[PDB]
């Protein structure tokens, strides 16, 4: 908790996984991000003026 | 301890505690029964499960009709 | 104390030890590297190859969607690469 | 409230897929296996000193 | 019997797995899993 | 009739058998070579 | 004198690893559990079941490997290999996820096997069951959230998938589709997990600080011999730090050591239990009064709310990837969002 | 607040049977001594 | 004079055999590319 | 197929290979056996 | 003093007590049933079998009544909706009365077992000690039991003597009592097919009869009897919470997957019903045999019965309900009235749209209508600004077929949300909720609580079988191991054989 | 009532700790 | 007729009944927001 | 019937109070 | 609610007769 304070954050293995031609092949990890993705969109839902949470 | 007319009658049923018989006895008959009852509830659990599928058997409410 | 077996630490300083496994621990080490050179781990698994999760002109999965023809779906959705 | 940081910790951080919580994570299941160990085997061990009426 | 020191075989035995580990960190980097 | 679950249903049965009986095959054989001396 | 006495002589014979007869059920299935999920994580797919790579010959690494459930349609099938679904074709087996139900029965009867071994040991070696008893719980974690869990779902598609990262999404479906942290029976699972490792740490801390000097040395350690009749640390002066620091203290060995087995392995069981529930949808979701006053009163406003709201985004965010056999398609402004993210 | 109006008993009960029940074995044992 | 091959012979080689050749497959994947 | 007899043979090379080094005290042990 | 946990311990060498208590508890369950029913006979509409059954209704203990042949009130009502009848002694109101009575003898043989604790029958004739003979025990009542599992297939279950039992069609529409002939076939293991549960009572009461005669005779093997500490009454209880807590797991498993023996019009559609479609494929089916024989939209779907039509509705779902939102299913959405029709949505072109119906899964779910072909081509949007798809920009009217509604049509944009909005739950009903004051949240069904009720007792007693078990094969150490047990006995190499001191090396 | 009904919760579990420590079981050696 | 030879006193701790009374209103603190619901 | 609601907790505690006052009191009087 | 309050409490007094009956303190000549 006390070094994510400094947002060096968990590993990101988003869309590590592509194949041949470079289509992205979905893992656990993507999965994870779907779930990260609609907390991050919800949380503190009219604070958000600017497209990044930067903090 | 007391004695009652239905003690007296039910007697015989409580009177060999502790009686065996001797070495292994059954236990190989046991187990041969004990062995078809687990193919028995194989069946009955696969045929549900519908991984053992039998000619009119529908594993369904249709079934009623 | 002990149950009679000779001890580890006698086995893996011993000369014999190390001369059987100088060869068994490399040869095992290069059959498996063997096993996923050769291409051979894919097949036997059924596990795509980087070239064949989509058709060229895919985006779809190939998804399991039946229970009892759920193999021969498969066999389809390959037969749909080649 | 606990729970509403940790989800959005979990968002912002991705805390899971963090080394450190996941060191953390065996502290405490691991903590609660060998406090579980270490309970049963002492209890289980226990030197008949009463009768079956009694508390051990 | 105990011919090849134990402090030996730990070290060439701890290097081994160095070795396969380090690998395995370079092909996060590489190929198959590595994004690019 | 004999459909086609019901032979693997059979084919599950002998091999579990055969792993059964085989296992314990060898377990009575090896128990009565090594001994304990009383 | 005969075979099964002779049988039983050597299952029981004292050596590096005993067998006994729990080991007959024991490490077939160990072995075979363990095996199949490393066989899984290093060469299978679940490309056809989920649409997702696990294993590391398709470039997953540790964290995101996984032996992936079953795809939806199999319903709870048993997915034996010589069933109707994979025809005993080992590779199709494989791939439609078989693998999973493999691993998971195996699994059931190596931990059937590995208690039945507490209690075989414990009967030689002349020692209470207690060790057996407390491990009940590892057990009922295990059926309630591998079995009963998934076979009260529509299939085991939504059982845990024995993998890392995906036992991390499974947290966070829990969260978002069932409210889970929400429920007392987790909150006492919390306790005694939580519990569990506290008393661990304070019990190892409080020998250790008081320790009777039983040798010269600045280590410990040396100081001790297992067969010596005397304690090794002062109960009474630990009695007293602890009195004096906490207002209160264990003053009984035995209930200390008992009460370490009970805390956890009961947070445990009831953890399990309100895993029993979920099965059914059977949740601890909302507080009615809070909604009916929400709905009426826009300005009210709790951490209870906030957190329902991020349930739904989890919800619509991750269910087309992560239930692809639904087919859902959410166009874009569907999607529940706040301004800007 | 809206609230299932048989929480009050249903909680009320839940404390004192358990705690009255612990309360009479308690009471009944500092009088064998 | 000790035995060679035991119940612990078998356990550990159990375990070892499969681990070294899983071993070597996961080294050769090192150098897959897509 | 061929893929396959090319995996085994570094697997039987190496069991024969310690067979032949072990052989001898094998044969000690299980006579050892009675 | 005895620990609190221990207290009824006292009745391990008391068979007389013990019988009294087993009478106490025969005598609460007894009072129980006849209790429940009265409180649910006392709170029961039977006015509408339909939308009103009692499974919306919070019942429990109807349904185990009706089950078995159980249909009519003393008050003229029967729960088939006929009216009029005479049910005899032997309706709701006596099932309760009875067991009342039952309750109340039961609790007066307690008190004498109780108090005429030491009765010869239970001393052992050789030493005077109390002593059970709980081998030949289990053979008398294994006996009983077959005879008494034989009769009720063979009189009750049959109409041969007896009533018979709930049978009904495939979708729950014209269930009613009936004998039913035994399946002796194989079909007869399909959990739903009725004839099999006559079978089984009748082949298994023969099986018990043979093996209770068996097991009155035959007295026990000597490795038997050690082994599994035959003389010690806990090993029976050890044995039998086993045998309760895999009965258990298959009650619950039966309830929640459905069989012959919990069918829907007593206990409520099952969620894989709502899975599956089931329902709404059967409507489909009629209304497209109605249409290609030249029936109107309006005619097809007004021959819907309204019964069909309730159980095509996620509210019945099982799997639908919360923990702690308590009571009834009426409480929730409501006392259900009148199906308002069947909701056909257009967009503006006239293509027809279909509603993505709500999964069990989602507490809430979002309004997205598809084409025939899966094609999305309308929505309720949440942003707002860069929508495509609203109702208003598409034209989406919705129509309505059989029911309150039929022939109506909405444009209105607002009012077809409305309904596109209850449409992700399948049909649409109107509901009442003044009358209980509903709070418009979903409640699970009979077969919901009853399947997690008996699934976490089944695992609980688990634990309660591993305990008794540890108790009965390590009774010699409950109280804690030999202060004599030497170092030698657990140290490694002494013993060749674990434990087994003949193996000294 | 709700509230009133928390706060007497606690409100016990407070003067419970207050017994629990200054009303104790005195521990007492050998 | 002989008394019953098998009563037993029963005991109940002080410290007992403290960790019974808390376990009690620890555990109605917690289910009781979920009772008024 | 619309009865006070209360009525039933008062009820309920008038029975169990004093009840479980006097069986108190009884039950440590017989184990002395 | 309040039907099942009244018939509890009378429940309760036959009960309570039935004990004060035949479980009373047998009285003894000293
Ligand atoms: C603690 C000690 C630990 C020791 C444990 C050791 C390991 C034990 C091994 C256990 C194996 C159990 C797997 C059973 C699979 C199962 O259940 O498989 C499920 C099948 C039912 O199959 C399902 O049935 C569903 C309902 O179908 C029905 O309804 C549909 C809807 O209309 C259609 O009409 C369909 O035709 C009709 O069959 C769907 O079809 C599902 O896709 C299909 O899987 O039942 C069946 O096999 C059998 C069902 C009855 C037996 C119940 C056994 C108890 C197991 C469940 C206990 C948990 C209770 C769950 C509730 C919580
Ligand atoms: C104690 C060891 C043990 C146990 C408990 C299990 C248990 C199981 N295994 Mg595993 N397995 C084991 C060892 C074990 N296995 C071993 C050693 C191997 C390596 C060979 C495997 C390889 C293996 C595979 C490959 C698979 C399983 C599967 C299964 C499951 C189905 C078993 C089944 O239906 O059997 C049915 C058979 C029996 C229950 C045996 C009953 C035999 C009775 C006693 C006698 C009946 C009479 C007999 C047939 C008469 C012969 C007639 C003949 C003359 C014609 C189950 C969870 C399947 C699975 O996991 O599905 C996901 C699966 O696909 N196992
Ligand atoms: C403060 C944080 C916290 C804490 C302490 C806990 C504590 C707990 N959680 Mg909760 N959880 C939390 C936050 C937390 N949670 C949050 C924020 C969420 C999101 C909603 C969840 C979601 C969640 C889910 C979804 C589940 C839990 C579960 C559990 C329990 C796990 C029991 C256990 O050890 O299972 C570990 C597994 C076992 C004990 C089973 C058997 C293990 C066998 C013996 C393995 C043997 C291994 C074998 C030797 C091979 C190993 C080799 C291999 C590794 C290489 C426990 C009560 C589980 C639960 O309630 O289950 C009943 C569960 O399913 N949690
Ligand atoms: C197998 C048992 C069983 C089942 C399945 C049912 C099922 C049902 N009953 Mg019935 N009932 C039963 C037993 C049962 N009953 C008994 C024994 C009684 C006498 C008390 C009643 C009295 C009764 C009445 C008076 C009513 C019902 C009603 C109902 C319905 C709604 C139930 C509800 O809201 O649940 C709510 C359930 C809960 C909120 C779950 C409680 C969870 C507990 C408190 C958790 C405890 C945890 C524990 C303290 C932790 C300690 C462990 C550790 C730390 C040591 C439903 C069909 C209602 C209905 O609709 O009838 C028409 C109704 O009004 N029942
Ligand atoms: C047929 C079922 C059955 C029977 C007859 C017994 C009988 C016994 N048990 Mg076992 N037991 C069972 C099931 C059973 N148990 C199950 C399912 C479990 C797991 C939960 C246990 C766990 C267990 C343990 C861990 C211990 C016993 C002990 C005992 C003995 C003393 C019990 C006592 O004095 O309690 C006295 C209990 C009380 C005064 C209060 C208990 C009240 C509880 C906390 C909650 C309320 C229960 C509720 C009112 C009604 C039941 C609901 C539902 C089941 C119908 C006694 C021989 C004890 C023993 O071995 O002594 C040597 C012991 O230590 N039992
Ligand atoms: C993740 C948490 C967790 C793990 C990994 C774990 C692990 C273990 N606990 C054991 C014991 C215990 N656990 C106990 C209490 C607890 N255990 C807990 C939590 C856990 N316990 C908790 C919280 C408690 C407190 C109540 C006790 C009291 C004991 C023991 O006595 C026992 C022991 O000896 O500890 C030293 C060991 C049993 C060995 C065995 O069965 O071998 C045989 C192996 C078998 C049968 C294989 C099982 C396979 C499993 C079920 C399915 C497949 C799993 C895959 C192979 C791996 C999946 C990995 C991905 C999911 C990431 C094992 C080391
Ligand atoms: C397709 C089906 C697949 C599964 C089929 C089932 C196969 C199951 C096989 C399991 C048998 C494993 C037992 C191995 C025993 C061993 O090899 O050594 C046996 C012993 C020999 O050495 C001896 O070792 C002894 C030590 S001990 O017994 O190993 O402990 C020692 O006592 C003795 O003096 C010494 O000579
Ligand atoms: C600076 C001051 C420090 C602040 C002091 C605060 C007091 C907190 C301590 C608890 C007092 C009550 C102990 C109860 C009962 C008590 O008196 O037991 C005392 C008990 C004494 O054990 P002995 O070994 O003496 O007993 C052995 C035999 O008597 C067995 O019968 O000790 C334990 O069992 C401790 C383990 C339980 C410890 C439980 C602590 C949990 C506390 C958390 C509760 C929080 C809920 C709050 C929610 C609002
Ligand atoms: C499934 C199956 C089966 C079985 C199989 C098996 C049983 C297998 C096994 C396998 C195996 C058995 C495997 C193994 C592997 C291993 C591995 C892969 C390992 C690795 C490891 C590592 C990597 C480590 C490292 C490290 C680190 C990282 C750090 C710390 C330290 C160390 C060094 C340890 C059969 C045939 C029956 C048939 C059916 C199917
Ligand atoms: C004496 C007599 C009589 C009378 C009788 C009576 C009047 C009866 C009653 C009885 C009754 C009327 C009974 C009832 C009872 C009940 C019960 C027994 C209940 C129980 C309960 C419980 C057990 C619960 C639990 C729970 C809870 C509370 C919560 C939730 C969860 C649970 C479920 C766990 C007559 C006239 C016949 C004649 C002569 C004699
Ligand atoms: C320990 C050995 C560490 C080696 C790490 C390799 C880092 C890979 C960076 C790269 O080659 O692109
Ligand atoms: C109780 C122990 C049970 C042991 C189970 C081991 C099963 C052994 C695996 C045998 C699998 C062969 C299946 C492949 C052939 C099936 C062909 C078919 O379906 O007709
Ligand atoms: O505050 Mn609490 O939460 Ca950390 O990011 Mn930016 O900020 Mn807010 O949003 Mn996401
Ligand atoms: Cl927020
Ligand atoms: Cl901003
Ligand atoms: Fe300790």
């Amino acid at each position: 908790i006390s070094t994510m304070a400094f947002n060096l954050n968990g590993f990101n293995f988003n869309h590590s996984v592509i194949d041949a031609k470079g289509n992205v092949i979905n893992t656990w990890a993507d999965i994870i991000n779907r779930a990260n993705l609609g907390m991050e969109v919800m949380h503190e839902r009219n604070a958000h003026n600017f497209p990044l949470d930067l903090a | 301890a007391r004695r009652t007319w239905l003690g007296d009658i039910l007697r015989p049923l409580n009177s060999e505690y502790g009686k065996v018989a001797p070495g292994w006895g059954t236990t190989p008959l046991m187990a041969v029964f004990m062995g078809l009852f687990l193919v028995f509830l194989l069946i009955i659990l696969e045929i549900y499960n519908s991984t053992l599928i039998l000619d009119g058997v529908n594993v369904s409410w249709k079934a009623l009709g | 104390g002990t149950t009679g077996e000779r001890p580890f630490s006698d086995i893996i300083t011993s000369v014999r030890y190390w001369v059987i496994h100088s060869i068994t621990i490399p040869a095992l080490f290069i059959a498996g590297w063997l096993f996923v050179s050769t291409g051979l781990a894919y097949d036997v698994f059924g596990t795509p190859r980087p070239d064949s999760y989509y058709a060229q002109e895919q985006r779809s999965i190939p998804l399991v969607t039946d229970r009892f023809e759920a193999k021969q779906q498969v066999e389809t959705f390959l037969e749909q690469l080649k | 409230g606990t729970f509403n940081f940790m989800i959005v910790f979990q968002a912002e951080h991705n805390i899971l897929m963090h080394p450190f919580h996941q060191l953390g994570v065996a502290g405490v299941f691991g903590g609660a296996l060998f406090c579980a160990m270490h309970g049963s085997l002492v209890t289980s061990s226990l030197i008949r000193e009463t009768t079956e009426t009694e508390s051990a | 019997g105990g011919r090849i020191p134990l402090w030996i075989v730990a070290t060439v035995a701890g290097m081994g797995v160095i070795v396969i580990v380090g690998l395995f960190f370079y092909g996060a980097y590489a190929g198959l899993g590595s994004s690019l | 009739t004999i459909t086609p679950s019901l032979k693997g249903f059979f084919i599950g049965l002998l091999s579990g058998a055969v792993v059964l009986g085989l296992t314990f095959a060898v377990l009575i054989a090896i128990s009565q070579i090594d001994k304990v001396q009383r | 004198r005969g075979w099964f006495d002779i049988l039983d002589d050597w299952l029981k014979r004292d050596r590096f690893v005993f067998v006994g007869w729990s080991g007959i059920l024991l490490f077939p299935c160990a072995y075979l559990a363990l095996g199949g999920w490393l066989t899984g994580t290093t060469f299978v797919t679940s490309w056809y079941t989920h649409g997702l790579a696990s294993s590391y010959l398709e470039g997953c690494n540790f964290l995101t490997v996984a032996v992936s459930t079953p795809a939806n349609s199999m319903g709870h099938s048993l997915l034996l290999l010589w069933g109707p679904e994979a025809q005993g074709d080992f590779t199709r087996w494989c791939q439609l996820g078989g693998l999973w139900t493999f691993i998971a029965l195996h699994g059931a009867f190596g931990l059937i096997g590995f208690m039945l071994r507490q209690f075989e040991i414990a009967r030689l070696v002349g020692v209470r069951p207690y060790n057996a008893i407390a491990f009940s719980a590892p057990i009922a974690v295990f059926v309630s959230v591998f079995l009963i869990y998934p076979l009260g779902q529509s299939s085991w598609f939504f059982a845990p998938s024995f993998g890392v990262a995906a036992i991390f999404r499974f947290l966070l479906f829990f969260q978002g589709f069932h409210n889970w942290t929400l429920n007392p029976f987790h909150m006492m699972g919390v306790a005694g997990v939580l519990g569990g490792a506290l008393l661990c740490a304070i019990h190892g801390a409080t020998v250790e600080n008081t320790l009777f000097q039983d040798g010269e040395g600045a280590s410990t350690f040396r100081a001790f011999n297992p067969t010596q009749a005397e304690e090794t640390y002062s109960m009474v002066t630990a009695n007293r730090f602890w009195s004096q620091i906490f207002g209160i203290a264990f003053s009984n060995k035995r209930w200390l050591h008992f009460f370490m087995l009970f805390v956890p392995v009961t947070g445990l069981w009831m953890s399990a239990i309100g895993v029993v529930g979920l099965a059914l949808n059977l949740r601890s979701y909302d507080f009615i009064s809070q909604e009916i006053r929400a709905a009426e009163d826009p300005e009210f406003e709790t951490f209870y709310t906030k957190n329902l709201l991020l349930n739904e985004g989890i919800r619509a965010w991750m269910a087309p990837q992560d239930q692809p056999h639904e087919n859902f398609v959410f166009p874009e402004e569907v999607l529940p969002r706040g301004n800007a993210l | 607040m809206e609230v299932n109006q048989l929480g009050l008993i249903a909680t009320a009960l839940f404390v004192l049977v358990p705690s009255v029940f612990l309360i009479i074995l308690y009471v009944q044992t500092e009088s064998q001594q | 004079s000790y035995p060679i091959f035991t119940v612990r012979w078998v356990a550990v080689h159990t375990l070892a055999v499969p681990t070294i050749f899983f071993l070597g497959a996961i080294a050769a994947m090192q150098f897959i590319q897509r | 197929d061929w893929r396959v007899l090319v995996v085994l043979l570094p697997v039987l090379l190496a069991a024969g290979w310690a067979v032949r080094n072990i052989l001898p005290y094998a044969v000690k042990q299980v006579q050892k056996l009675l | 003093g005895l620990p609190w946990y221990r207290v009824h311990t006292v009745l391990i060498n008391d068979p007389g007590r013990l019988i009294a208590a087993h009478l106490m508890h025969t005598a609460l369950v007894a009072g129980w049933a006849g209790s429940m029913a009265l409180y649910e006979l006392a709170t029961f509409d039977p006015s509408d079998p339909v939308l009103n059954p009692m499974w919306r209704q919070g019942m429990f203990v109807l349904p185990f009544m009706a089950r078995l042949g159980v249909t009519g009130s003393w008050s003229g009502w029967s729960i088939t909706g006929e009216t009029g009848i005479d049910p005899g002694f032997w309706s709701f109101e006596g099932v309760a009365l009875a067991h009342i009575v039952l309750s109340g003898l039961l609790f007066l043989a307690a008190c004498w077992h109780w108090v005429y604790w030491d009765l010869e029958l239970f001393r052992d004739p050789r030493t005077g000690e109390p002593a059970l003979d709980l081998p030949k025990m289990f053979g008398i009542h294994l006996f009983l039991a077959g005879l008494l599992c034989f009769g009720f297939g063979a009189f009750h279950l049959t109409g041969l003597f007896g009533p018979g039992m709930w049978v009904s069609d495939p979708y729950g529409l014209t269930g009613s009592v009936q004998p039913v002939a035994p399946e002796w076939g194989p079909d007869g293991f399909n959990p739903y097919n009725p004839g099999g549960v006559v079978a089984h009572h009748i082949a298994a009461g023969i099986v018990g009869i043979i093996a209770g005669l068996f097991h009155i005779l035959v007295r026990p093997p000597q490795r038997l009897y050690k082994a599994l500490r035959m003389g010690n009454i806990e090993t029976v209880l050890s044995s039998s919470i086993a045998a309760v807590f895999f009965a258990a797991f298959v009650v619950a498993g039966t309830m929640w997957y459905g069989s012959a023996t919990t069918p829907i019009e007593l206990f409520g559609p099952t969620r894989y019903q709502w899975d599956s479609s089931y329902f709404q494929q059967e409507i489909n089916r009629r209304v497209q045999a109605s249409l290609a024989s030249g029936a109107t939209l309006e005619e097809a779907w007004s021959a819907i019965p309204e019964k069909l039509a309730f159980y095509d509705y996620i509210g019945n779902n099982p799997a639908k309900g919360g923990l702690f939102r308590t009571g009834p299913m009426n409480k929730g959405d409501g006392i259900a009235q009148a199906w308002k029709g069947h909701a056909v949505f257009r967009n503006k072109e006239g293509e027809e749209l279909f509603v993505r119906r709500m999964p069990a899964f989602f507490e809430s779910f979002p309004v997205i209508l598809t084409d025939k072909n899966g094609v999305v081509k309308a929505d309720i949007p949440f942003r707002r600004a860069e929508s495509k798809y609203s109702f208003e920009q598409q034209g989406v009217t919705v129509s309505f077929y059989g029911g309150e509604l039929n022939g109506q049509t909405f444009t209105d944009p607002p009012t077809v949300k409305s309904y596109a909005r209850k449409a992700i739950f399948g049909e649409i009903f109107e509901f009442d909720t003044e009358t209980l004051n509903s709070d418009g949240i979903f409640r699970t069904s009979p077969r919901g609580w009853f399947t997690f009720a008996h699934a976490v007792f089944a695992l609980l007693f688990f634990f309660g079988h591993i305990w008794h078990g540890a108790r009965t094969l390590f009774r010699d150490v409950f109280s804690g191991i030999d202060p004599e047990l030497s170092p030698e006995q657990v140290e490694w190499g002494f013993y060749q054989k674990v434990g087994d001191v003949t193996t000294r090396r | 009532m709700e509230t009133i009904t928390y706060v007497f919760i606690f409100a016990c579990i407070i003067a419970l700790f207050f017994f629990a420590i200054f009303f104790r079981e005195p521990p007492r050696i050998t | 007729m002989e008394p019953n030879p098998n009563r037993q006193p029963v005991e109940l701790n002080r410290t007992s009944l403290y960790l019974g009374l808390l376990l009690i209103l620890v555990l109605a603190l917690l289910f009781s927001s979920y009772f008024f619901n």
